[PDB]
């Protein structure tokens, strides 16, 4: 099945019918999943790792993100937009891939 | 010239590269008996062009060192625990390898091996594991040029008998039949040299009338090259005589000449008396372990195998059919090795 | 394209100064002491195109640029992967020399080397970059004319309406 | 008479020529008046005109398993280039 | 003997790193 | 061919997976040349690996006619070789053995059938000679029929056009796309 | 296309490649002063054919090539000057390659055929590139097309044509062959 299915992304920080950049490693091997390229084991994953961190609620429309807590001990300061986003459809961190929502457009 | 592929299946997909040690070729091999004379220079010559060598070895890690050289990384893998008893250890050493060279055998008997175990038992337990894979698709047996079931020595004799039972078991296996094999690390011209020089007497069995066809190691080496790149090999027995056809008393005297050793140290020691010297010999070695002291020529079986005229039969295949011209062993880089102990112009 | 005013001043000159005797094409080859089987190869002469990312002039043969853009390159031959770590492995001698070092200011001058050392060549002219704007949008006024509908048409004004 | 041959004879016929030159002008002249005659004898047989500005004239014929003459025609008049054509057919024959 | 890589013969699934898929002929 | 036609015995595909099923008799031995298996490959005896235009050095001509080239941008893949090789050396296995044994050989070979391919990258005007030809083929355009067809694309989905596209995962993606 | 619209500079030659060359009018800049966006203001899918061009266009990657993402750097990448075979317009292109695989495929400008655009199906089919190849010849048996070599199969197309002759040989050439 994976060896003719169009590659897709779940849509975390993409959407959900997108095409996935993909290169032509493992496609000889048989891997198809980005994991399964560079980890062979059983355990648990760094994807499986950043799912299951839960989105967080902040107040405004733009929420500054430096990674970690200290500025200059994490990714580059940057700047999401909260606009449209919910529990469900949460803004993501492109550095560190955390999830960020907010109800102040709905004026609240 | 050019460069002709390893016949093996779907080799033409995997090779790439210009056939050096960098490059890729089809070919996996496990060689049996890689850390020894012959096995080593068969791992030389599958290696160096890029193929991947599985050694299995009983442990020992100062004698496999060489083998370690021989590849690029990876290539070359080398089993720390072989056990020619153990089935299961023999199927992981054959599990991605297509071709099996065995090179296993024993000049001579100890407590804990016999000859029928080694050139017996062990190659129709293999025949049979490397039958029952089916990805293997080349099997090379290497053994002596005198060996039949109609030979007085035992060691000639079991070697024959398990060459035809991997013929039983496996119908399309080469059995290469090389004779004596002149190298730096051979047991020819060593054994021969280490005898003229500190033995207090160099016995001779008879007067050196059984004629022999000594042969290169490169040669027989390429010939092996040369049976793995063509499948018309295949269920056939290639008998590797060198050059020229030699009697013993003629390599004795040469070696003489050679060393420029002071006079003539080698003695009549007819048949029909190492038979009652070494007899006895035999039963003391089947009752103890491996000592440097005594060895190979001190025993019986040597001596029945040294009453025989060990050569090619005439109508048979060898380097010919496979176009390799057998370098002479009187000459040239295959005589350097003794040619360093001592010249006249030397010490 | 007026002058560079710099060290290439005096480069420049002593190019002009100094000059190279001519020997019979393909004897400096026999001098340079490389494997004779390199000259088998065959050579492309060219100057690299722009590339569509970028619209910087540089790496084109314009006036602006004042560095050396032709190229020898020699032709492309096996590559495989390494068994064990799948990197890129290569026999070819030649591989990178070229793009990497061998820069010449002219198609003659690369020629010239190629011919000194025996190199067959063929030369490959970059295709010709025109700075001429189509005639529809040949000015920012013509982004406002009337040739976008025409010319107003008057007949709805309320005297010709009435 | 011979015209009408040339399909039994010619498996194709070629016409190289200069789009511009002295020397295939007789080519142009019997290329733009003796084609439309050549190909009404001759419907399905392929003759080839290929022009180019540096291109030598010339009048190739390829027979039966490949063989092919090559007549060159340069600096030819129009008649010139019939006759040439004419012994083309008749070396078909001799074959 | 607990680290190796991915292409070595001692890894489960040994791998051979070609980035083309080739084509499966049909059955029979 | 024209004159007679004859059901062929031996059919070779040089790279064509778009045949119509009829050009294939269904009993003849067809070689597939090609560097995609496709439709072509699944109805071949003998298939013939072959090098892509980013693999080869190799001549197409325009719809001006214009000759361009291609360059070797990626080595050839596996046991595959370039085409005109593949062609020559069939030829000398068959016993017809063809007088080229280069690459410049053969764009001479092709200069000589053409001149206008030894002008790479320039555009070669033509003669009009079109009013000549329709004259010489008066009867067989008056041979020809009318149909109950009416002048349209033959393009049914522009994103797979040819086996490399057909191929592509993107392209499935955007017909996929579009069909929804 | 993927979008990273916070990276971009308020430029319009997506917009005016959209209106002007591509035709589908489908962009804009929506918005008064700083809060300014860029793109359609419904949810849409650029239709042309030409969608691929505004990713060279764009100066700053807010459009950027989603196929080719986070796959190479520009550094990483030989580039070699080809031509596109996806039709006969015979688009002149530069195929950057790492190693042994094609990463991308982007325009060269010649005004003659292609000023310098390139369309989408010639940008985005380096994909079936890696797929469904063909690495060795195939010779057909009662089991299939099974693994062959280059001798063995010249041996039975011999056999093949042995029995055929004259017209009986057919060949048939593909979109994709090339003039040697
Ligand atoms: N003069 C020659 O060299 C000739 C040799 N041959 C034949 O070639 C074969 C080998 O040649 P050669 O290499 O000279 O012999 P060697 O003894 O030099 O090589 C023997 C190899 O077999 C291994 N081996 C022996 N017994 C056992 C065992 N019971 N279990 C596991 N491994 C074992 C040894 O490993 P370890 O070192 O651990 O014992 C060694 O690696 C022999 O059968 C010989 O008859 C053929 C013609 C002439
Ligand atoms: S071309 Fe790029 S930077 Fe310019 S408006 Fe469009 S998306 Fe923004
Ligand atoms: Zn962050």
């Amino acid at each position: 099945a994976e060896k003719n299915k169009i590659p897709e992304t779940v849509g975390g920080a993409a959407f959900k019918g997108d095409l996935r950049g993909t290169s032509a490693v493992g496609l000889g091997d048989g891997l198809y999943s980005h994991t399964s390229k560079w980890m062979q084991g059983n355990g648990k994953s760094p994807m499986d790792y950043i799912n299951e961190v839960e989105p967080i609620k902040v107040k405004g429309l733009v929420v500054a993100s430096h990674g970690s807590d200290d500025p200059a001990l994490g990714c580059p300061v940057e700047y999401i937009s909260l606009k449209g986003t919910s529990y469900e459809n949460p803004a993501v961190c492109k550095y560190t891939g955390n999830r960020y929502y907010s109800d102040c457009w709905k004026h609240g | 010239s050019t460069l002709k592929p390893f016949d093996l299946n779907a080799n033409n997909a995997v090779r790439n590269g210009p056939g050096g040690r960098s490059s890729i070729g089809g070919v996996v091999a496990t060689v049996f008996g890689a850390n020894g004379f012959i096995g080593s220079y068969v791992v030389n010559e599958i290696s160096k062009r890029g193929n991947q060598v599985v050694c299995p070895y009983r442990c020992n890690e100062n004698k496999v060192q060489p083998l370690k050289q021989m590849g690029d990384l990876g290539q070359v893998v080398l089993l720390p625990e072989f056990d020619i008893h153990d089935d299961e250890y023999i199927r992981r050493a054959i599990s991605r390898s297509n071709v099996v060279i065995n090179c296993v055998g024993i000049r001579q008997e100890t407590k804990n091996y016999s000859y029928k175990d080694v050139h017996v038992d062990f190659p129709t337990r293999l025949a049979k594991i490397v039958a029952e894979s089916g990805k293997v698709e080349r099997f090379i047996q290497v053994s002596e040029m005198g060996a039949d079931v109609s030979h007085a020595s035992r060691r000639l004799q079991t070697k024959a008998v398990g060459d035809e039972a991997i013929m039983k078991y496996i119908p399309d296996a080469t059995i290469i039949r090389p004779g004596n094999v002149v190298g730096i690390e051979d047991y020819f011209y060593n054994n021969l040299i280490f005898q003229l020089s500190y033995t207090i007497v160099a016995p001779v069995i008879n007067n050196g009338a059984n004629k022999v066809q000594p042969t290169y190691i490169l040669d027989v080496a390429d010939a092996v090259v040369k049976i793995l790149k063509d499948k018309k090999t295949s269920g056939k027995t290639y008998y590797l005589g060198g050059p020229e056809t030699l009697t013993m008393r003629q390599i004795y005297d040469h070696l003489i000449d050679t060393l420029r050793l002071s006079n003539d140290d080698t003695v009549n020691l007819r048949y029909e008396l190492a038979k009652m010297l070494y007899k006895p010999l035999d039963t003391l070695r089947t009752k103890l372990p491996e000592f440097p002291f005594l060895g190979f020529m001190m025993s019986s079986d040597y001596a029945e195998e040294q009453v025989a005229d060990s050569v090619a039969p005439a109508g048979s295949l060898g380097y010919k059919d496979l176009s390799i011209s057998p370098a002479k062993v009187t000459e040239g880089l295959a005589i350097e090795g003794v040619r360093f102990i001592r010249v006249g112009g030397y010490d | 394209a007026t002058a560079p005013q710099d060290f290439s001043l005096a480069m420049k000159k002593a190019d002009e100064i100094y000059s190279g005797k001519t020997v019979k094409a393909g004897d400096i080859g026999f001098s340079a002491g490389v494997p004779l089987e390199t000259y088998n190869r065959k050579v492309r002469i060219f100057c690299p195109a722009k590339a569509a990312s970028q619209s910087g002039l540089g790496r084109t043969l314009h006036p602006s640029s004042k560095a050396p853009q032709w190229k020898i390159v020699f032709e492309n031959l096996s590559k495989w992967e390494n068994p064990l770590m799948g990197w890129t492995s290569t026999a070819d001698p030649l591989e990178n020399v070229g793009r990497s070092t061998l820069l010449f200011y002219t198609k003659e001058e690369a020629a010239a080397f190629c011919a000194k050392h025996g190199w067959e060549y063929v030369v490959d002219e970059p295709n010709p970059r025109k700075h001429i704007r189509q005639k529809r949008y040949l000015g920012y006024g013509d982004n406002y004319s009337i040739k976008r509908k025409g010319v107003p048409d008057l007949a709805h004004l309320p005297s010709n309406r009435s | 008479a011979w015209k009408t041959a040339l399909t039994t004879t010619f498996q194709e016929l070629r016409i190289t020529l200069s789009q511009s030159s002295s020397s295939s002008a007789g080519a142009r002249e019997f290329v733009l008046g003796q084609y439309a005659e050549l190909k009404a004898a001759n419907p399905l047989l392929p003759i080839l005109v290929r022009e180019s500005n540096a291109a030598q004239a010339s009048l190739t014929a390829r027979y039966d398993f490949g063989v092919e003459k090559k007549v060159s025609i340069e600096n030819d008049s129009a008649s010139g280039i019939l006759s040439k054509l004419e012994g083309l057919v008749k070396h078909g024959q001799s074959l | 003997e607990c680290y190796n890589p991915k292409g070595s013969w001692f890894n489960p699934a040994k791998r051979n790193w070609k980035k083309v898929e080739i084509w499966q002929p049909p059955q029979v | 061919a024209r004159t007679n036609p004859v059901p062929a015995k031996v059919v070779y595909l040089l790279g064509s997976d778009d045949f119509k099923d009829e050009e294939i008799p269904a009993d003849a031995f067809v070689i597939y040349q090609g560097h995609h298996g496709d439709k072509g490959a699944a109805r071949a005896n003998v298939v013939l690996p072959g090098a892509a235009y980013t693999e080869k050095a190799s001549l197409f001509a325009n719809t001006e006619g214009r000759v361009q080239t291609t360059r070797t941008a990626v080595p050839v893949l596996g046991d595959a070789r370039e085409d005109w090789k593949i062609i020559r050396a069939l030829s000398e296995v068959v016993g017809q053995q063809l007088p080229y044994d280069s690459q410049p050989q053969v764009r001479a070979r092709l200069a000589e059938v053409a001149p206008h391919f030894a002008e790479i990258g320039k555009a070669e005007s033509a003669l009009w000679l079109n009013g000549q030809y329709f004259k010489g083929v008066k009867d067989l355009v008056a041979k020809a029929a009318r149909s109950t067809a009416s002048l349209a694309t033959n393009i049914s989905n522009y994103y797979m056009t040819d086996a490399i596209s057909r191929a592509s995962r993107t392209m499935a993606k955007c017909t996929a796309v579009r069909q929804q | 296309i993927k979008t990273s619209m916070n990276r971009c500079i308020h430029c319009t030659r997506c917009v005016r490649f959209t209106h002007e060359v591509a035709g589908t009018s489908e962009l804009g800049i929506t918005g008064r002063g700083r809060d300014s966006e860029v793109g359609t203001y419904i949810e849409k899918l650029h239709s042309s054919e030409l969608s691929g061009n505004v990713i060279d266009l764009c100066p700053v990657g807010a459009l950027l090539s989603k196929p080719y993402a986070f796959t190479a750097r520009s550094w990483e990448l030989k580039g070699t000057e080809t031509i596109d075979v996806s039709d006969a317009l015979g688009s002149n292109i530069k195929v950057d390659c790492r190693g042994t695989e094609v990463m991308r495929i982007t325009p060269r400008l010649n005004d003659a055929i292609n000023e310098e655009w390139l369309s989408d199906k010639g940008r985005f089919q380096y994909d079936g590139l890696k797929r469904q190849r063909l690495n060795t010849p195939l010779v057909k048996g009662a089991k299939g097309l099974e693994n062959a070599t280059w001798s063995a199969a010249f041996d039975a197309i011999r056999t093949a044509i042995a029995g055929a002759k004259g017209n009986e040989l057919k060949a048939i050439a593909g979109k994709l062959a090339d003039a040697e």
